[PDB]
């Protein structure tokens, strides 16, 4: 897709994560563990309720009746009706079809847009203490507990900590 | 080795499709119709000062057709017609029918007003007949007057009757002309004299006259009654002038406000409420687009040649 | 020294031009027009059964004007009228002529149906003039007779003749009322008598009456006739009574179905198919939009005021 | 443009490369080479013909006359039909427009995000060996022969065989 | 601690609220308005040669109603009608009116050409009233003639008047029939007859009869004079047959060219232009809607149901 | 937003920035230093410049009346005006709403795509000599005097000038 994140580098969903859109999944001393992020879900559920409130909408223009249901209509201006209504269809149809379009291209874009905004986030917080694996991973050169790992998905983690023991494991 | 920390974004088994600028068959976490495709069978009437016609045709109202009688008078905010409603009893049609129809489906009521129109001794103005009848007797449309010779075969005298609008609004008036099966009726009810009337306002005028040449039994009837109608200003006067052949109005309409006139075949519901009317009955949907009908009324989503447009709600599926 | 890979994207020599929400003159590898600029200069009729009319107009199908006379009965889907069609080979005119037409337009075929109309020994069926030509004489609209008086001057009898619709769908049926140059030729024709011609069914009357008032020679003739029309309904009867001046009908007709009704100069060719015609011919375009007419009949591209809107099939072009 | 590359940071596009879209071009010490990449080539390819598929069509409604080609109409009517095809044509006109001017920008800005993608990929798999220079080349600190451009090429470099040799060349 | 380089982006301390696809109230550095709220309370007449016709109403020029004395000739590229503007002074109107004041409102200029009508020494050709006054006398219509019996009572000749179009171009000529107030009145004006009006060209025919049925007084008045007209062609007569009641034409009408037709109550201002107009006065924004009115003439914005829709035209305002 | 940078990594915008859209703040030895920068500013003026010239527009179509200001109009064709025009209407409100809606969400993420363009210039240009802090600024590991932050304004930053001297302060 045109951010490359989802559908691209990141392999696969997680069908396991039911708390939230995007999250983290880790890998430490202590074991494995998996947590939903906040503020990107949110960002992404937001700008659709946005799109949803706009569309999902009516005129209030009040239209009358210029078709008889149940009695014979003019020759000559019943064919300009037919021909002013089919008209007007065509454009209603060709609007609906090109807005749920574009709408669901944005849509899918966005969603992974907010995924690679989330990756670029951890990237920079992580700094000269971890690498990318090329699938979604960053591959973290020191011990970092379940306490660490809560500091970098609640965007407290301080690289400065951390460089020493990073930089002595990635360069000898 | 490294620990390590993995970014993700969730999935689901059953993914829905979806269409794109540059895929078909995307498959989306989730999607949401924009189309209506179901109405409510029922007219939702809750909040709506409402009249049901029944089998009263809305000219029916303004001529008083026996089916009408109920519907004489009255106001309302919406007013719903019926398929196969009377409008005339007596073989005939009315001139300029669809915008008199029209009229009347736009108003917000209807009030009568006597026309005050007397008659002299040699006329009978109580006709009836058997196509208009009340409870198993003959009568006559409850508006007008048949006027006829009260002798047999005697003229029809010359007769000038004028009705004056003293109100501030306009009034509709309306009257009919009878075309005899024969000579010899014609002869019978008015006379052998030539017969005429002439209209006559400050915004309209008009000439009629009875044709007697042969036609087909309609309800066992060759004759016709055809009627005609005008509007007359605030203050100004309508002039009839008469020898045979005119059925006469003893009331004249006065249409009041305005109102959503609705054709439909659905029950009346007065515990749901709505802005939007069909055939088939009621649309209640907050979807921007339907597929039920391009004939509606009120205020509603737009008629789209669509069964389905699914509005992604979610990212792209990517299942394990 | 480090070795280098680089990445990078193709481009053209000679790149293509369109118009971006941001750019009126960006330059792509390549795109692809979306508004149709050309026509096919032939009306392409593979895979209908077609009727051209030529010289016939649609009415005189009905009235068997001798141009018609191939084209009086037929089925059809498509049907194509031309440029100077002749209806009415004796001046004078339809009422309600547009929706005639555009009936016999919208139709898939027409049949014919005997009226059995007959007249008495007094009654010249066989009146003809030099306005409608066939086989090198005097004739007459072929559907229709031009009644008039066996003896010059004598009074056109007292004749009723009735139309009786045995059918299951609705016929239409047409006649004339001729409206002579003088009082001296009314009377050759019809006789001194008043005239007067009524018609009548259950669902249409009317009545006429021939009018001699001066007026210029159209083709050299002052007379008018001037046709009228109404549809029959299934078990309904039509009754004409008439005492000169009425011209009447020996066959009714019946549309059948349905078709596509085309006006156009253009010649036909049973080579290729279609489903977009215009004044100009075919427009067989797989594109969504043209610019050739806003007047189009069938399954068709919309017109657009735009020579050219390029869609783009590539990247920027970003040359060497 | 949106994504930086096809007019952004690649200079120019290649017109000696006619097999491809997207490709690379390399320079070790043994030579010169040239090879276009066919999953982006593709890619884009695949999305331009999914938006010809839905732009190139017309509606299956039929329209018939309510305007006489060889004969007069009523003057009201007429007046009444001659702006409501006027203001139907207005409409068709804006929408197509407005069509191809969305369509065209979001071809550009997709290629765009195609080639960006492809640059990514190589990025992230060149991991700690490679150094970006600017201009969408990698500068590769370890010798790199024709087999290990062609593993670059096809995903299959693997990052750690090269790692030792990279690290203490660009370390110096 | 090492230097730095910041990126960053430019913010304003007041930004504006526009709608995207996602968000109602987004805040961006800068915006600008697409809907025209406002309009010039005058029509901008700047490049345009046109006729504001004030209290004279289009078919007054046609007629030479005395309002209209200024108007029955000229050229133009503009039309500006007003509000309660003449037509007939005497009580009367027009059949066919509303196509009839389209066609001016469509034209861009008219030029009159004299009929020629001569009338014999019975005739009295100058018939006025005090309806139609001009310079404080008893007139009439400027370019018709009301004829009446030169000798009171006496029965109105047998009268034939041809007017021939010798131009290139058609000519519209209009007449009207008089249906007076009583029989005395019709028998004092034009005899004790039968009245009979005949008008018949090669593409047009009527017949007329005075009607003289009762009707009230419009400013004294219950006579009328009801205009009818057609379109002769180029080479063709027309003739009128008549022997009492007809308003003859002395002039017909050639509409020249097109024009933009204007219906405004706003003053003409000749220092500002525009190509759009409404009731209330004149549009000359740039922009692509407006929400003035849905009633425009001209080359104008799109109306729209809208108060405002701010364009963004700077980056999302972050302040500090 | 879907580049991230405006609203995003960077905090927010700069007030005291008065001649251009997007630029640099600096800090050295030397002093204090803000400058814009001319090319990403004008690439989004002209992209705005250029919907503002498609979309600031009306049609050169001559509309005449088909309702009569002072007059009575017939109430059959009255009725088909009326049902005609109002459909007009909503077409035009809807496509006027739509077309804004969607140019405003364009424009605004054009110009964080710039904003981000402009970022991603810098670092590919600073290479190895500094490290991203997250907030939209590099810390720069030598010596940069005002000639160095021009040079990088400049896009004439030679990296291999300050390399050595750069490594040593990053890995200490
Ligand atoms: C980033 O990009 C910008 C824009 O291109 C560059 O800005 C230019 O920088 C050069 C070099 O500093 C400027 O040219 C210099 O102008 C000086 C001033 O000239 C005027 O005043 C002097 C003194 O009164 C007069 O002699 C002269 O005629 C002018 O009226 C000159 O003093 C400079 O000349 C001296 O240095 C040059 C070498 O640079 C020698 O050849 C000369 O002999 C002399 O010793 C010089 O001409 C130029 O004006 C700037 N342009 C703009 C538009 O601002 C930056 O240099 C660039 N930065 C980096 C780091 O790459
Ligand atoms: C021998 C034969 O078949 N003769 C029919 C003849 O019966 C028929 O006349 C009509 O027959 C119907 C049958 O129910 C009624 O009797 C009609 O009478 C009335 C009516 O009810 O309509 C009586 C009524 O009192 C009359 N009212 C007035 C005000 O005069 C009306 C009225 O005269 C007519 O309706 C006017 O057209 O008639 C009776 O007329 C005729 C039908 O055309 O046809 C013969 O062949
Ligand atoms: C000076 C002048 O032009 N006066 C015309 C006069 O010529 C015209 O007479 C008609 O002229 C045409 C010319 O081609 C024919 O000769 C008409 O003869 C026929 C006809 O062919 O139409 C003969 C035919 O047998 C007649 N048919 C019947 C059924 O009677 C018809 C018929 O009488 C008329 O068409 C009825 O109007 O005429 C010849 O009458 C007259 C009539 O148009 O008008 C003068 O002004
Ligand atoms: C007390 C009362 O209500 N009396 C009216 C009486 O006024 C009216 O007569 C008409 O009165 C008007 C004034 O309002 C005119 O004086 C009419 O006269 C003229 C006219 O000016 O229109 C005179 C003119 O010379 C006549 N012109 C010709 C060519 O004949 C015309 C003409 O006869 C008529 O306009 C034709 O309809 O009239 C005067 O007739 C009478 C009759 O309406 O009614 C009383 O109730
Ligand atoms: C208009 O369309 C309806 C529904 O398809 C059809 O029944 C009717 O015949 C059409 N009107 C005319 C005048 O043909
Ligand atoms: C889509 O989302 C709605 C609202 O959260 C949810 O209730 C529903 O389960 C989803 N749709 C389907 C078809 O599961
Ligand atoms: C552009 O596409 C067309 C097909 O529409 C093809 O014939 C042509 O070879 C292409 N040209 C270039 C330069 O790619
Ligand atoms: C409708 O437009 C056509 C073509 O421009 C023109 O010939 C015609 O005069 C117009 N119709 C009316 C009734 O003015
Ligand atoms: C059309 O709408 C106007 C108001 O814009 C209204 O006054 C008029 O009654 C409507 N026309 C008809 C024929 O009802």
């Amino acid at each position: 897709g045109l951010f490359g994140a989802i559908a691209g580098f990141i392999e696969n969903g997680w069908e396991g994560m039911v708390d939230g859109w995007y999250g983290f999944r880790h890998q430490n001393a202590q074991g494995t563990g998996q947590a939903a992020d906040y503020k990107s879900t949110q960002a992404a559920i937001d700008q659709i309720t946005g799109k949803l409130n706009r569309i999902i909408k009516k005129t209030n223009t009040e239209f009358e009746s210029i078709e008889s249901e149940f009695s014979e209509i003019d020759h000559q201006i019943g064919n300009v009706i037919n021909w002013t209504k089919d008209s007007i269809t065509d454009i209603w149809t060709y609007q609906a079809e090109l807005l749920v379009a574009m709408e669901n291209q944005h849509t899918i874009d966005m969603a992974d847009s907010e995924m690679l905004n989330l990756y670029e986030r951890v990237r920079k917080q992580l700094r000269q203490n971890a690498e990318e694996d090329g699938k979604g991973c960053f591959e973290i050169y020191h011990a970092c507990d379940d306490s660490c790992m809560e500091s970098i998905r609640n965007n407290t983690y301080n690289h400065s900590q951390y460089r020493e023991e990073a930089l002595l494991n990635r360069l000898n | 080795d490294p620990d390590k920390i993995c970014l993700g974004h969730h999935a689901v088994a059953n993914g829905t499709i979806v269409k794109t600028l540059t895929n078909e068959q995307e498959e989306v976490t989730n999607a949401t119709e924009t189309v209506e495709s179901t109405s409510l069978n029922r007219l939702c009437m809750k909040g709506r000062n409402h009249k049901d016609l029944g089998n009263c045709h809305p000219i029916g109202m303004l001529i008083g057709t026996p089916a009408c009688d109920l519907h004489l008078t009255g106001t309302w905010d919406t007013l719903i017609e019926r398929k196969n409603a009377i409008a005339y009893c007596y073989p005939g049609a009315t001139v300029n029918e669809k915008a008199l129809r029209q009229k009347i489906m736009e108003s917000g009521g209807i009030s009568k007003i006597n026309t005050g129109f007397t008659y002299g001794s040699s006329i009978n103005s109580a006709g009836t007949t058997k196509a208009c009848m009340r409870n198993g007797g003959n009568s006559f449309y409850a508006e007008l007057k048949w006027l006829v010779s009260k002798n047999k075969g005697q003229n029809f005298p010359q007769t000038t009757n004028t009705y004056r609008n003293a109100d501030t609004a306009e009034h509709l008036i309306m009257w009919g002309i009878h075309h005899p099966s024969s000579t010899q009726e014609k002869n019978d009810l008015y006379g052998t004299q030539s017969l005429s009337i002439s209209v006559g306002s400050s915004t309209y005028k008009n000439s009629f006259v009875p044709v007697v040449g042969a036609r087909p039994q309609v309800n066992g009837l060759s004759g016709r009654i055809d009627f005609h109608w005008t509007l007359v200003q605030p203050g100004d006067k309508i002039i009839f002038s008469h020898n045979g052949g005119l059925i006469a109005p003893s009331r004249v309409s006065k249409l009041i406000g305005r109102g959503l006139g609705i054709q439909s075949e659905a029950p009346i519901d007065n515990s749901c409420e709505s802005k939007c009317f069909w055939r088939g009955g009621s649309i209640n949907t907050r979807l921007p687009f339907q597929n039920l009908s391009p004939r509606t009324v009120g205020q509603c989503p737009k008629y789209v040649n669509k069964k389905s447009l699914m509005l992604a709600t979610g990212m792209r599926n990517v299942p394990e």
